[PDB]
Formats: C-alpha cells, structure tokens, sequence
C-alpha cells in the first residue's frame, strides 16, 4: 500500500496490566522491533503534513555528475564508457543490486596551450560512439569518421554544451552493479573475475575536425539516469576505491573517530 | 535496525568496538555507558545505515528506535535503567539525574531484547544533520543524550563468566523524515 | 501471567518474573467528589509532570539484614515536580503506585514481605527522633522487626495489602494503594499517609562460590494527585 | 505534451510516493502481533 | 470606562483612573492547534499555580530618570511555580497580562510611555553583557532612550503597543499580549520573547513643597501556558 | 474586509450641538484618533479611484537588488549566503519582524586584468552551492567539483547572465530579522547574542574550469524576492550599519536637520 | 499556465488589495464611537 506522507499520532493514556507488553522484544528472530511511540509514552494528537518526495529514487538519482575527463593528443582521444574513474556517481549507484535507467549525456569543450592555460578561440570538435566489433579511428583523419552508421555529434566550442539522451540499452533485463562470477568457460584466472561483459557497451572517440595549431581540446563529461527502477539494496561502501574496474581495497581498524571513555559523551 | 559501533576507544579494534561490557559489582547505582542522540554527528552512529542516509542530507525530523539485547549465560540475572535526557545541558551525572526524563527498566529472562522509543522532542519541525560550530554555530540544533545504569546488580551462579556483553541497534520510526541532498563527506 | 509492563507519563517498567498485581481494599485511586469537598479554593491538577515513576537509592540484603522502611510522602517530597508542588501549597491528596524489584540466581535461596500500612506508628523507645520518624529518601532500618516496630507480632502483618518475594518463584513485587483519612484532604508535612516496609522472613543462602552482593530497589509512582492553599514553599 | 518519439526522451517522472517496508523490515513466516511476547 | 478590575487563579487588582485596556495585534492568549503542534510528547498545563499576578520591586522616577525594561521570561524565571515548571521542562509557550502603577497628586505634571516590543536587541555596544542581555527581576536603566536601544527613532516606538500614563489623567496603563515565535514552542532560558519598556517623554514637576518621592511599579501574569520535554531543572 | 481602492467622500453641512463631539481625543488610551473630514468641515461628493497596489508586499519588494560582489583569488573564491554586506535591501527586510518567501538569484561575471582593467576575452566559470556539513573545495582542481550530489551551474562570460529559483527553506515556520537570544546552551558569551543559526544554509563556491593567464574572474549576485508573507511590522532604521552579522550602533543627537525658531517656518 | 514542477518557478502574485487597519490602529477592548468622547 502506498503513502505520500508519514505517519501522524493519536492519544495515548497510561496503563497497568499484565496483558499487553509491547517493550519486549526478541531480535533473534531476524525481524525489526514493532513497538510505537504511543504504547511506550503518554502522546498528544499531531496532524503530520511531511512529504516523502526527495528520497525517491527519482529524488535521489536525478542529477548530473562528471564521468570522464581528458585531453587530445594528436588531434585525437577515445574513453571507455564505464562509469568507474569519479568517485563519487560511483559510490551511489553501488547502493543497489540491479538497476534499469535511461541516460542524458552533457559535453563541454575548450582550446588550451601547450602551458594547459586556456585559449580565447573557438574550433569545431566531432564525437563519435563506437560499439564493440566496429573498427575504431586511428588518427585525426582516417575514413572511419564519415560516420554514415555509427552515431555522431557534431559542434563548435563557442555555442552552449551538447545533449543527448540514451535508452536502456543492456542485453539483460537489468544493470549489475555487483556480479560474484567469472567473464568466459575455462578460465578461472584471478584478472577474469568480477567483471560482467554484458555492462561494456564500447567507446566514444573525439577529435578536431582541423588541425589547431600548438593547442589542444580538454574535453568533460556528465551523466544524469531518468526512470529509475531499482531492486535489492545493499550495504554502502565504506573503505576508499582503489581501481577502476574491480572493487579491490585495503583493511583499518574502526570506522569513526575514537574517544576517552564509553561513559563520557 | 544496525549495529552502533559504541565501544570506540583507543586500543579497541574490529569486531570488538561493538560489543557493550556487564560485570558483577561491589557498590550501587553505577554507570555503564553514555552517548549523544544526534544521527547526523560524527562518533558512534556515523556508520550505521540511519547514520549513512542521514550523511546524504542536510535536514532531518522524526522518532528514533534504540533496541538492545544481552548476551550472558541461560544463569545470569540483573536489571539496568536506559533514560533519554531532552536537550539544555550536560550529560545527567548520577542514577537520580538520569531517571527524572524518559526512561525504561530492563529485566533480563526469556525474551531477550528491549526497545526504548526516542521520540521528536523539539523547538521547530526540522534538525540539522551537522553540530559544526566553527562557522554556522550548528551547535544549536544538539538533540539530548541517552545513558545506562545498573538498576541492581548482574548475579552469577560460582565457577561462571563474570563479564557479558550487549549489542545496541538504531532504526527511523514511521514518522522520520530527510530534506536538501549533499554529498557524503566519507 | 507472569510478564508485565506498568506506563505512567514519560517512564515505563516491565518484569518477566512477576506474580499479579494488588489492588489494596479492592479501590484504584480517585478525585475528590463535591459532596465530600471542603476547601473552596481551585484546586491544582498537575498531571504527567508529577504522575511518573521515580527511583530511590538501593539497599543491601547483608549477612545482618533485618528490614528496612520508607514514608510516604516523605520520601519523595524532595524530588522533582512532585516535591516542589507539595513545597508550595497547605493541603495534598492522592494514591500511590508501588514496585520492588530484587534479583538471584537458581543457586540462592530466602523470602522478603513486602507490606504497606496505613498509619504505622515507631513506638519501641519513649521518644522517637525526628529521624527515624522522617527518614527521606534514603529509609532507615527496622531495629525491632519482630513486634513490627509498632507492639504487634510479625505473624499478623498480612492484615494490611502485601506480596512476597520468594525467590525461587518471582523477583518483584507490585502494589497500588488509594487514598485514605479520616478527612478529605490534608498537610503533606506534617503528616505521612503510608509506610512500605521490606523484611527477610527466611534469610539469604547459596551455593558455595555463588555472588554474595544483592541489592534490593524502589520504585514509586504519584497517582491521581490534587493541591489547593497556594503560598510560599515551606518544609519541615 | 510530450515532443519526440522515443520515451527515453522524457522528462523525469512525477510519481514519489513511498510503500510499507515490511518485504525488508518483518520478513518472517507466522505473525507477532505488538502486544504480545514474540517467543512462547 | 475609567473603573477595572482583573481577577487570575488567588489574585484581584482593581483601578479607579484606567484608559481601557489594550489587546494587542486584535488577539487574546490561546492553545497550540493540532496541525500546528511538532512535540509529541503530551504537555503540562498547570493553571491556576502558574496563571496569577506576580509583584516586582518598584523603581523611584528621579530628577534624572531617562527609563527602565524588564525581559520576559526572564523577570519571573525565579519566582513561584511558574518558574519551577519553566527550568523543569526544555520547551514552554504563554501569553501575558501586564499593570503598570504609578501615582501622584493634582499638583504635579509629568508623562510616560509604556510600550511591549516583540524580539528587541540590546546594541548600542560592540558586545552587550550577560548583566545587560537578562537582567532579572529587578530589571535595568536605559542608557540610550532616543534611539530605543537598538538603533531606531524614539519617536516611532507607537507601531508597537502602548499607552500613556499622563499625570492630569490617569494613574495605570493595561496591556494583554498573546505568544508571538517563527515556530509552535520555545526554550525559555535561551531566548526572551517580548520586552517591557518604561520611558518618561515629560519630566517630573510639581508646585514647591509636595511630595518629591515617587515610585513606579510593575506587576504581571502568566496566561494561557503549555510545557514539553520534562528533565532535571537547568538554568543560565 | 478588503478594498481595491481607497475611500470617498461624501457631502456635510453645519452642525450645532451638545450631542455629538468628534474633534475631541483621548491619546492615553494607545488608539489612534478616529475624526474623520466630513465632521471637521463642510465637504462635497467626491468619486475617488485611485488604487493601492504599488504600497503591497509583491509591489514594494518584487524587484531584483545587489548582495555580492567579489573577484576569485588563484582561480576561486567563496561567499557566505547572507544579506548584510549591502544596505540597501538590508534596510528594507528589517521592516518586518518575520517573512516567508523563495528567491530569483542572477549571476554576472567578467574577465580583468590586475589593474583591474575589463578584458574582451569569454570564459567559461562554475558555481557551486555547499550545505553545512559538506567539504568545500580546497582550489581550482580540487575532486570536490565533481558535483554529484551538490547542486551547480555552469555558464560562459559571453552568454547572457546565469538565473536560478529557490523555494523557502528555512527550518522555521518563517525567516527573522530580529532575534533576542543566544546561540546555544552554556554560552552566554558577548558574541554568541542576537545571530539565528537558522537562516544560515551555507556557501557559494566559483572557479574558473581552466586557468586564465594573469587575467581574474569579477562576480556579482542580485536577489530578487518573490511570493512574500509578512508579521508585526517594526520601526525603520534611524543610524548607520557598522558590521555585517549585527544590528550595533553609534549614537547622536538629532535625527533632522536644525533651524533658527520654533516659530520661523 | 505554469511551464515547471515546483511553485517557486512560478512568477509574481497579482492579489494586490489593502484591508481594515483596526488591528495596528484602535487594538482596545472596549469600542470608543467617533461622535461621543473616549473617557467617560
Ligand atoms: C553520442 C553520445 C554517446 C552515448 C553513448 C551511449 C552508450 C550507452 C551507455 C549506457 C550506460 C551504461 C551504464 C551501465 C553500467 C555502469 O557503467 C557500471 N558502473 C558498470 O560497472
Ligand atoms: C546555485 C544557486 C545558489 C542558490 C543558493 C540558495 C541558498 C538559500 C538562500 C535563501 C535565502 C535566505 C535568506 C534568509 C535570511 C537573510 O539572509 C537575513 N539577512 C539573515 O539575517
Ligand atoms: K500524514
Ligand atoms: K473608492
């Protein structure tokens, strides 16, 4: 059943009796206590009015935040789409166990020198997707950038940033963010496990339609989900990343701040 | 509900920091264990579920669930007092101090586990998740404390384990509630 | 049943070794009626701010344990918003909720009374002091538990509304007690209502090795209270 | 109004309601009621 | 009218040269409503204990007499069972009642304005003293009457309410304030409410060999009161 | 009962008598008078249509003012949200004693040089809003940029200015722009007096996304605000401000200018 | 019509009236008529 705010609170008298004993419990049961705030106190009556709204997932998940970040070199760069390099996106999406999600992806580019200080100038750029068994370009000028199958966008670094929107586009039915197994039959090596391939959708490539003389493009990226479902929640994260692509870490003694004496607050 | 890492002091690490100390004792009324309620502060609550989530957001309001349960021999018998103190000064120094606000007696026997209930005792509809006073003086939205003493003592037949140990757990109630996202500060 | 859990304003008791509960004279407390009142002043009604459980200091069942006693309201008439009511006005009324609590193993063995009674006098000496007629918080010990302080015998105690704790059957032991006096309402300082006494009848034995150190504890409940006569505080 | 073909073009959605938590809360095969002792 | 005659709990005062009595904002003291309410704890509302007038020591208006306030609640946070209950409970809320005397022949002249400010800071000063800020039951001087204390005209001070006590005409001013706050309750020890301000806008004057002593003098009610959140008693 | 307009006037003539007696008054009694024209003079019929909404709420405070203004040191700086620096709208919010209302923010920046001498040059710049309890960035390329969580927005000196709403967000039931009490229990120190930890909800943090060479960012903020509810107005403001976070003073003798005689126009 | 979700989007009122003053101008608890005299 489905609410659109919290629970309010009636009156509530005192009590003596053998018959009703809502303060004990057993936690052995694996279930969470049930005791309500008016068996345990004498309460007034509260008409609570507060909504449930920002801690949807819709609420929580509904924003953009940095992916990727990098330079050319040759006139040319290319990234995995994986969303493991930033700490931050990374860490909430590993609070669920599958996930299906539509994408909105933002680019902004700029010229800078060879010093990385940024240069008053505005040059044309080229993005263009690459999935896994297309022949990637090599260079600033190879023929694979004509692009007539593989999407692309095209845009100048004096107009405002570029959008666009992507679908749910695994083949499974959901997103993985955690997977106890290995890629391939026959390999138990330890570098095959943990990763599912199903997650590895392929490459962006960029370049410069021209060759900048001196100068490079430094490109970013950010990424925003819309229509989130979710499902089984996990644990959250609680020791620093280390790698990109697996969940290796290192072990610590405590988690918070110690103190004098239990007694002293 | 999860388990508060309440013993954290400095030569106890891992598994141990969860665990609270009872022994058998030679004088009356003394204290076992202190801390403060607030869900957002740094300290014991801070890795806990309720304490992660509430790390997300800059505002919080509603009841509190606090649940304990011992962990002695089928032989071992005692009572403790767990009280809530509302906010305007320091922590209660004595039994007497304490028992004055809210509180529950605890006996130890087959069901193994008591609730008390924290309940929203406030000024204005929303707290802080902060008590940072160096530049916004947050201290001022500090929420009160929650205590333990013995009520009468721990009894144990002879030849048995004189020290036992309790687990504490924190949930939201049904009327809690978070305002404005911001990012995790682990 | 043996569970049981007792709520009043902000504070809450249970207890899983139990044995009913005492209802003394077959009356829960009540107000003051119209045709009974005399005073014709507003009276004051606190409620949960004085209605509430409060705990005394603990005693220790020795070796030399003999008993021990607490007044009411003596006892509590230096404690919270209880006290300072009774401080501030000429005339009290009201009934009492009334837990005590001692604990053992299956390897220890003795039997407490527990009895409260209406208008017990200390008459064992020509002239009782001044504390041991109003002891406090703190109680005081029975030096002649066996003519019950008053010059009756023990035996016939059971008169007067009590439970026992034996305590290979129960640890705690539960009464409620309504108003009583030859008057509808009176001075909360100059006269004391009730006293709960607490006396070993079969001393504290166990198993060689067993823990030798056992408290006994009180805990007590204003109930259905009312104030008239507003002044300046003023104590005995 | 919504302006192009594909639903992945969308806007956010507007449905942000919550549920009772019992599938992770009370997951247990018979009932214990508040009132009551949980084990007898 | 020009006769009154207030009566709260044990206590009348009466008054033969009144201007009647002033209600301010167009509202009387009242309950928390339901849907406004936060705590859910139930309150404490002890009536006619706490709903009476309090008397505070008189102030002699001297040759050089320039004006004196008194804070809310901090001028009665000491006295009866108003105070107790306010330094027992972490939150409170209540309107007042305020009289205002102050008496003198046909043969003097002189004029005062009583006013009440909702949330007035003390600022004339880089860091006003604890001494300044919560003065007590005894109240203290102002030291900058033109500009109000706090950085505003004298002048204006009428937005607030008021009324006079002109020697030719009257001898009491009357004033009946409901809870004013940005939220349902409030600490009563952190934070002060309303301010009561004395200030002579004519000086004192009378023909040659009358009586030169004259006292002014305050006396004020809690009215309509609610507390939260019980505890041990704490103060500043 | 509410009025579009203000109020007629109807015809009077002479009167003579013991009966009736408006011009008399009686100011002790804290009222204020109640004669109207047509019982102090012989008066005619006037239609009066002249309206009263410039002198509402909406009309006396919807219309956007200065709050900050400030240029980034080694690529950044920061600004505590509060309107004290400026007096204008200072003075004019400190007429009320409580308000509820949300905010129209307008950003607008520039490039100089360090003779503070404007540049024809267009940057791009960041602006990152910081809750209390959350990391601000250290510097220019610090990993808190990432924005995952905290709200930000991103523009170019060469677009038209940065605009963003913002709902009321107090945890009071109303802002206050006075406030007689101390900060926090067991600190009745000098300058812990008259401050509402309240309204405090934090920082703005701005960079420039790449170094400028020699050349700094110039910044300033307009609030504007919107859907206002007003109580218990309070007497105007008499004596120059003196600091940013209290109301103190310097006092002086007069308030209007002086002249020869009482009598003397 | 209103183009985005929350309320403080939304631009200026346009209720702009005046009411009876009474409240700041004659707060008293007995009323005092225009043609008599006040104290009596
Ligand atoms: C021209 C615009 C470029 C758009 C390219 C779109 C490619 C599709 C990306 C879908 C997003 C995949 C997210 C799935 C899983 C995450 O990467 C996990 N961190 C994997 O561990
Ligand atoms: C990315 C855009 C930045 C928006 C940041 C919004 C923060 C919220 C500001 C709300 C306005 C608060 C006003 C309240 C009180 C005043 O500051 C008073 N002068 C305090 O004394
Ligand atoms: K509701
Ligand atoms: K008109």
């Amino acid at each position: 059943t489905i609410k659109n705010t919290v629970e309010n609170t009636v009156e509530s008298t005192h009590s003596i009796s053998t018959e009703a004993t809502p303060a004990l419990q057993a936690a052995e049961t694996g279930a969470t206590s049930n005791a309500s705030d008016e068996s345990m106190i004498e309460t007034r009556n509260v008409v609570n009015t507060h909504g449930v709204a920002e801690t949807s997932l819709e609420g929580f998940y509904g924003r953009a935040g940095l992916v990727a970040m990098f330079t050319t070199e040759g006139g040319i760069r290319s990234w995995y789409i994986n969303f493991g390099k930033y700490v931050q996106l990374r860490a909430k999406l590993e609070l669920l166990t599958y996930a299906r999600f539509d994408v909105e992806f933002t680019i902004v580019a700029q010229v800078v020198d060879e010093q990385a200080k940024v240069k008053d100038f505005n040059v044309d750029y080229q993005v263009m997707y690459v999935p896994p068994g297309a022949s990637a370009p090599d260079g600033q000028d190879s023929f694979q950038w004509q692009s007539s199958c593989n999407p692309s966008v095209i845009s100048n670094t004096g107009l405002p940033p570029a959008r666009v929107s992507v679908p749910f586009m695994s083949s499974a039915n959901a997103y993985s963010f955690s997977y106890d197994g290995y890629i391939q039959f026959g390999d138990t090596s330890s570098s095959s496990y943990g990763i599912l391939p199903i997650h590895y959708l392929g490459q962006l490539v960029v370049r410069t339609c021209e060759d900048l003389d001196s100068a490079r493009l430094r490109v970013r990226i950010y990424a925003k989900p819309k229509h989130m479902r979710g499902w089984i929640p996990r644990s959250p994260r609680m020791r620093p990343y280390v790698s990109r692509f697996t969940g290796i870490y290192t072990d610590a003694p405590s988690f918070c701040v110690n103190r004098e004496s239990i007694t002293t607050a | 509900e999860s388990l508060v890492e309440i013993n954290n002091v400095s030569g106890v690490e891992g598994v141990a920091r969860y665990r609270i100390p009872l022994n058998v004792q030679d004088a009356m009324d003394g204290q076992i264990m202190a801390v403060r309620v607030d869900p957002g502060a740094d300290g014991p609550m801070q890795s806990t579920l309720l304490g992660v989530f509430t790390r997300y957001y800059t505002q919080w309001s509603g009841s509190l669930d606090f649940t304990f349960m011992f962990c002695g021999t089928f032989m071992t018998t005692g009572k403790v007092i767990i009280a809530y103190t509302p906010p305007g000064g320091d922590q209660p120094g004595s039994r007497q101090q304490a028992m004055l606000g809210t509180h529950v007696v605890w006996d130890f026997g087959l069901q193994s586990s008591i609730t008390l209930v924290v309940p929203w005792i406030s000024s204005g509809h929303f707290r802080g998740t902060s008590l940072d006073n160096t530049i916004y003086k947050y201290r001022y939205y500090e929420a009160g404390y929650i205590t333990m003493w013995y009520q009468t003592n721990m009894v144990v037949p002879p030849n048995f384990p004189t020290e036992a140990s309790i687990l504490m757990f924190v949930a939201a109630q049904p009327n809690f509630s978070l305002r404005i996202l911001k990012d995790r500060p682990d | 049943d043996r569970v049981a859990q007792l709520t009043l304003g902000n504070s809450t008791i249970t207890t899983q070794e139990a044995a009913n509960i005492v209802v003394a004279y077959g009356r829960w407390p009540s107000g003051l009626r119209d045709t009974d009142a005399t005073a014709v002043d507003k009276p004051t009604q606190p409620g949960v701010s004085a209605e509430r459980f409060y705990t005394l200091p603990s005693v220790q069942w020795t070796t030399s344990f003999t008993g021990h006693y607490w007044k009411l309201p003596d006892a509590l008439s230096d404690l919270g918003l209880f006290g300072q009511n009774l401080q501030f006005h000429y005339l009290y009324r009201g009934g009492w909720a009334i837990h005590v609590q001692c604990n053992a193993t299956k390897f220890h063995q003795g039997t407490l009374l527990v009895v409260a009674v209406p208008e017990h006098k200390i008459q064992a000496q020509s002239n009782p002091s001044f504390g041991r007629t109003n002891p406090g918080e703190a109680g005081a010990a029975c030096q002649f538990p066996f003519t019950f302080e008053d010059g009756t015998a023990l035996g016939n105690a059971l008169i007067y509304p009590h439970q026992w704790i034996n305590l290979r059957t129960n640890n705690s032991a539960t009464l409620v007690l309504p108003y009583v006096n030859a008057i509808p309402m009176d001075s909360g300082i100059k006269h004391n209502n009730w006293t709960l006494l607490v006396i070993p009848i079969v001393p504290l034995e166990y198993a060689v090795g067993a823990t030798t150190f056992v408290p006994i504890t009180v805990t007590i409940a204003p109930m259905c209270t009312e104030y008239n006569g507003l002044r300046a505080a003023v104590t005995q | 109004i919504n302006y192009y073909e594909n639903a992945a073009s969308n806007s956010l959605n507007k449905q942000d309601f919550t549920q009772d938590p019992d599938k992770f809360t009370r997951p247990v095969a018979d009932i214990m009621k508040e009132a009551a002792v949980p084990l007898k």
